[PDB]
Parts: structure tokens; sequence; C-alpha cells
């Protein structure tokens, strides 16, 4: 801003699956969660497994 | 108006261990919203499922 001070808005959260190949594409670059690929395991960049 | 829901929360498994930073493992329930079949399905087991 204008006042020297800044202001969080958000952080990006990743996803990461136990299997990347069990990922069903949905077009334009899109995938979808399935059985195959199993659940999604939600982080930040950076830490953990990011 | 909805009734409020009595669980049993179970902290097992929890470990407090000189990580990085405290890391939330997992989260689960077995509870779900309404919801119309959107697709079905037959495994090669024979079962038929309806997603």
């Amino acid at each position: 801003y204008s006042n020297e001070q800044e202001q969080v808005l958000g952080q990006i959260v990743l996803a990461n699956f136990a299997n990347n190949e069990g990922l069903a594409s949905q077009g334009d670059n899109v995938w979808a969660a399935t059985q195959a690929s199993g659940v999604a395991l939600l982080g930040t960049a950076g830490s953990g497994n990011f | 108006g909805a009734t409020a829901a009595t669980f049993s929360l179970s902290f097992l498994n929890s470990m407090q261990q000189n990580t990085g930073a405290n890391n939330i493992v997992a989260t689960n329930q077995n509870g779900y919203k309404p919801g119309d079949l959107v697709s079905y399905q037959i495994n090669n087991d024979g079962t038929v499922v309806g997603n």
C-alpha cells in the first residue's frame, strides 16, 4: 500500500498425490482427483515434500 | 434448526517430536452432504458403484 504497510491476502496451497499417473485429465491442462491418484495431500511451497 | 451431531474425535497415532514445525497429517470423518448420481461403473470384481 501507500502507507509503507503490507497486507497478506492469501497463500497458494499446493497438492501432491500418492500416484501422479492415476490422475484423470479433464482437458485444458487440468487434472482431477481419482481413486487411483489417491487423496490430495495439501501443503505450502518450500516445506515438507513440495 | 438442524440438531447438532455428537461424534467421537480420535487423536490416535499423534506424536510430539522435534519436527521442523507442527504439521497436520490427516483429518477424516464419515459425514457427507446430499448429492445426486453423476456416474455409474462396474468394477472388475462385479461390484456396481455409483459416483
